[PDB]
RNA sequence: GGGCGUCCGUGUUUUACUGUGACUAAAGAAGCGUGACUAAAGCAGUCAUUUGACUUGAAUUAGAAAGC
RNA sequence: GAUCUGGUUGAUUCUGCCAGUAGUCAUAUGCUUGUUUCAAGGACUUAGCCAUGCAUGCCUCAGAAUCACUGCAUUUGCAGGAAUCUGCGCAUGGCUCAUUACAUCAGACGUAAUCUGCCGCAAAAAUCUUGCGGUUUCCGCAAAAUUGGAUAACUUGGCGAAACGCCAAGCUAAUACAUGAACCAACCGGGUGUUCUCCAGUGAGACGCCCAGCGAAUGAAUGACAGUAAAACCAAUGCCUUCACUGGCAGUAACACCCAGCAGUGUUGACUCAAUUCAUUCCGUGCGAAAGCCGGCUUGUUCCGGCGUCUUUUGACGAACAACUGCCCUAUCAGCUGGUGAUGGCCGUGUAGUGGACUGCCAUGGCGUUGACGGGAGCGGGGGAUUAGGGUUCGAUUCCGGAGAGGGAGCCUGAGAAAUAGCUACCACUUCUACGGAGGGCAGCAGGCGCGCAAAUUGCCCAAUGUCAAAACAAAACGAUGAGGCAGCGAAAAGAAAUAGAGCAUUUCAAUGGGGGAUAUUUAAACCCAUCCAAUAUCGAGUAACAAUUGGAGGACAAGUCUGGUGCCAGCACCCGCGGUAAUUCCAGCUCCAAAAGCGUAUAUUAA
RNA sequence: GAAGUCGGCAAAAUAGAUGCGUAAGUUCGCAAGAAGCAUUGGCUCUGAGGGCAAUUGCCAACUCAGAACUGCUUACGGCGGGGAAUCCAACUGUAUAAUUA
């Protein structure tokens, strides 16, 4: 009792348990992205889908209200840190449209893979765990690190590494 | 008749974190209501950051090197509300209380001089025991024989070093005010008119710098001095004014690269 | 003991309030404390905030107040005359504010010859001449005073304040009970 | 000589609805900022370069009905 | 993702329900578990019953020290101080949801209808005391007010089985209690002398006398004004003019000196209020400069400083009342209320105060199909689940508000209680006893029984957050605190993420933490996390035996026309339907499927 | 306290008036005085209830309610015990003068 800390839920599992269209879908991102579980799937789902359904909301709304212009605009650079959109693309419809492997591709896990410091993404999930990738000075062992931007330059090893 | 306060209870501008405790220091009555003052113990341990701790509030205060209003104070549940003025005469740092806007408790650091000079409202008009007659200050002070014009809604500018009433301030048409209380909090601005509603509330209306309108009842509104371009107190280093919360934001990210 | 609250009473509608709460020390009623006359006695009670307010079971003399001449003086209370509540409070002789009572009068005969020089130093005599002037007194008191008892109402309320203090009553109240007495 | 301010004396319109505005506890919900390694959280911290700096941050929104 | 699918027919198209699946900080239960971070956890059934332990007390430079107590001791004693009186608090916090539908609660108003300790700002000239001498127990001289008697601890005797059970007698303190202070010391008034000082009777002046303080009582006055501009006659009175009350309206706040302006004007929307004046009161049921304390001192017959307390007052923290709008299901509950208050009136009484709250009299009202009355389930809300939207549902539970301490009732103390780790009683239970008696109240935290589908340690600590308090810390000398915090137990929920990576035979190049451990870090202490395998110098994984499970494979629904066994048997199956001798469904083996440190099942609920 | 006895036969019991209250059944009329509870004296007062004559004055005859004080040895006569059911006749009435109502 009288403990506040505030808890909540990353991801929902789907209706329909088992759709071969779905599954199939499901597979062919496991494997690509070396994901360890359907689990972490259904995450980007979600934080998909609430940064989709609050640019539905900003959207319906009239042009210049000033949630549109403070509250669209913060939601419109997130997503460019993180890159999950393009600087070239600002309409804000286009957050409207976004797809599971935008927020896949910019998962520690396939950019070390794509960086090119490992095999495809199972050579880069152990990797990141075996504790080796630090992004800036700083070791980050967690597969999921969303990677700014920014901080794609940074990468490299540790230097408390075998590679340093 | 209640002691303990909690921290959820407690009022949001003391800024004391949810967890990290059940209670929040309870202020003691004393010269300002309890829903609107900063106790002591808030403002050396979590603002002056002086004191680590609530044992060094006792360390500190029982030692009586904390004064407000020229008198040490040795209690760390006094509250000390607006226009109050808190001296530390070891350090050598002197605070007016008065609100931020934004609406929070902001510490106004002033001269020597001007330590001296506390304003305070008029609350109260009445006639003591012969004929003195007396008025009740925001603060609540009990000034007697104040100026024959003092008036409801007046402020008293009162010297706390030497005790005396030194010039007031009515109330009327264009005087700079600052808003004390109701979302409005801090926001200064000339008084364009007063709405009269007898049996009721006045509603205020009210122009900052710079041209903007807002209300307020007029029981929230605080005099200070005859224009908005001369005023009697210190006030924080955004004076009145509210910025828009788009060009708020813009500022901190162009701040932000430092 | 005895209670103020409401929450024995049928409502508007007539249905029973059905009570979840007890009894309270905020709502009191002191037993009636039933004055008499006769040799002054006070039992103090402690209230509310400390404060004690004197019961008088049984006084006698109190302090009655002549209007519109503005004066007062400390009278024997006579006799308890008339009660417009019950008939037996006189019987009984209960003092509650706005009774009827007999009181002594003859003060005020000394005090009426004391300071108007008329009974019912050439300097003070020219002030009785100066007092007279823009001045009368009803019969109706006069012929009372001779007898050396007036009718008075007793305006303190003797239960809370422990004493019995009234007014001596005039044409427009006193032809009433005069009237309504006999 | 005319004109505002104040007070008093003597000789007719509301309400729903809508716009704006006051007035309203925190936690909770929505939300800004922020690489607590990420995240659920938190309201913190960040920076020089030391013997402090940022006037350091802790924005903002909704919250039936009724009442103004 | 505003989504639907299997079952009625020989087929068809419908209605239409059952079944399917997706949540749930929704609880239970079953099998299963390596590591971490933050969490609920005797509410649901009994507001059942409780063995034992703890759960509030607090003293500074500053209220009372001969402990026949411990230290030091060439000073009259100073340094601790055990108990004990005194002052404050125990009315908060904690727990729990039995009661409860114009009650409680929410938002919004109100107290001008009131009580309010502590806390802030302020107020303060009521008072014939004391000593010496005398003496009529009363004058007269004097001024740093040098007041009183009693109680506890304690000693002596002790009673009693015992007991948060008691009795005598003898000591002694106070900021306990009781008394009490004149001149210093002002201004302002009312009433009046068979008072004398004057000048002509609305005369003035002195002096004498009784009374003139805050607060309370009754009475009287004040608590403004506003709808008109000249004149003159009389008495007084002012002022001018004369010489004379002589002639006469120029002048202009008031007022018969000692104050020539020391109030001609309190506050509200509004008051019988604030305050002022006059008249009688106040007998304890109000009023000290605590006749109080320790510090400075450059110094003591007005040096100075910070505390303590009385009475008055008004802000503040509160208390208690009232109620504008709104709140579940029921008519197989339609009339409800007035004997003995039901709705209103009058004079009271009682209250802190308003009131049918209550006594006496008077009237006949008040409420109801826009659901009264009755009954059923319920603490109210902030909020939670789920939802395209609209909604449906939950809210015992952290925050606010209400109520209770086994059941009922009564009350003392106090500023505040109808208080229960306070008293008194009865009921139901129960614990000691020497038989006479004396006790108890866990819906505080641990824990026990019981009950049940259902819920942890008789653990450490005040380090933090608060509270009370005579209180800073330290210095011989660290207040209590089961409030609170910390760990134990803990797959309720929630986050992160291992169980291999690299170039089917093999073969071998690394890497890692589970775990071990640490100069240590952490913490009140210990934990856990993080940091670490040399920094001169310290561990380690290959069948990775350091080995992943729980439910399925006819359909809905993803995955076998495998192989055994059984023969309408045993069993599966939510629904449809399988099994009666080649079973795609049971029991098994292999094989693949979904989810995965998690996964089935039951009931409740939301979407469907 | 019905064990008596064929059987509560006989006796006891109940009891006036006023207020509250009153079940099943029913031909809606009753059942019903159902059942049951409570009050009662004496004394000293108070209120209400009218007539007549010209607001005022004078007068008769009683009843009811309320209060204070005080008392009970429960104390003339008179005056229902009540409830749950079965059988029969609907009811009031008549009827074996002198064994049957």
């Amino acid at each position: 009792m009288r403990n506040y800390n505030n808890f909540n839920r990353v991801w929902k599992a789907p209706r329909r348990p088992f759709e071969k269209e779905r599954l199939d879908r499901e597979m062919k991102l496991c494997g690509q992205y070396g994901l360890r579980c359907k689990r972490e799937i259904w995450r980007v789902n979600m934080t998909l889908s609430k940064m989709r359904r609050t640019a539905r909301l900003l959207l319906t709304l009239p042009e210049n209200h000033p949630r549109r212009l403070l509250e669209g605009s913060a939601i419109m650079r997130r997503c460019h840190e993180y890159g999950f959109l393009d600087e070239e693309k600002d309409k804000l419809d286009y957050v409207l449209s976004l797809t599971v492997p935008d927020i896949l591709e910019r998962r520690l896990q396939t950019i070390v893979f794509k960086a090119g410091l490992a095999k495809s993404v199972h050579h880069a999930r152990v990797l990141i765990q075996q504790r080796h990738i630090a992004v800036a000075k700083q070791i980050v062992t967690i597969p999921s690190f969303i990677v700014r931007v920014s901080s794609e330059r940074h990468i490299a090893f540790a230097d408390a590494s075998p590679f340093g | 008749a209640k002691k303990h306060l909690k921290r959820l209870y407690a009022p949001k501008d003391w800024m004391l974190s949810k967890l990290t405790g059940v209670f929040a220091p309870r202020p003691r009555p004393g010269p300002h209501k309890l829903r609107e003052c900063l106790p002591l113990l808030v403002i050396i341990r979590n603002r002056l950051k002086y004191a680590l701790n609530a044992r060094e509030g006792e360390m500190i205060l029982r030692q009586g090197l904390v004064h407000v209003d020229n008198h040490p104070r040795r209690d760390g549940k006094y509250p000390a509300g607006f226009m109050d003025v808190v001296e530390i005469p070891k350090t050598g740092d002197r605070f007016r209380l008065m609100y931020d806007v934004k609406g929070r408790f902001a510490l106004v650091s002033l001269s020597e001089a001007e330590a001296q000079i506390k304003l305070m409202k008029v609350v109260n008009l009445y006639t003591a025991t012969g004929r003195v007659p007396v008025a009740v200050t925001h603060d609540g002070h009990r000034i007697r024989y104040p100026d024959p014009h003092t008036s409801i809604g007046d402020t008293i500018v009162y010297n706390v070093k030497e005790k005396k009433c030194v010039d007031l301030i009515k109330n009327r048409q264009g005087k700079a005010v600052i808003v004390t209380g109701g979302a409005n909090r801090g926001r200064i601005g000339e008084i364009v008119k007063v709405e009269c509603h007898p049996g009721a509330f006045n509603i205020a209306h009210l122009k900052d710098a710079s041209g903007a309108e807002f209300a307020t009842r007029a029981a929230n509104i605080f005099v200070i001095g005859k224009d908005l371009n001369h005023l009697q107190v210190t006030v924080p280093k955004q004076q009145g004014l509210r910025m828009n919360v788009i060009q708020e934001r813009e500022e901190r990210l162009i701040a932000a690269e430092a | 003991g005895i209670v103020r609250s409401r929450l024995h009473k049928r409502k508007i509608t007539g249905g029973k309030t059905k009570i979840h709460r007890k009894r309270m020390k905020a709502e009191l009623g002191r037993l009636p404390a039933n004055t008499r006359l006769g040799a002054r006695r006070v039992s103090p009670v402690r209230a509310r905030g400390g404060n004690f307010k004197i019961r008088a079971l049984r006084l006698d003399t109190g302090n009655f107040a002549w209007a519109s001449e503005a004066i007062a003086h400390r009278v024997r209370l006579l006799d308890v005359v008339y009660n417009a509540t019950s008939n037996e409070l006189v019987r009984t002789k209960t003092l509650v504010k706005n009774c009827i009572v007999a009181v002594d009068a003859a003060p005020f005969k000394r005090w009426y010859a004391k300071h108007y020089g008329i009974d019912l130093s050439p300097k003070l005599q020219r002030e009785w001449i100066r007092r007279r002037r823009n001045h009368r007194v009803e019969k109706a008191i006069a012929d009372q005073l001779r007898e050396g008892r007036v009718l008075a109402r007793i305006t303190s309320r003797p239960g809370q304040s422990g004493r019995a203090d009234g007014i001596l009553l005039e044409g427009a109240e006193l032809q009433f009970y005069l009237k309504r007495l006999e």
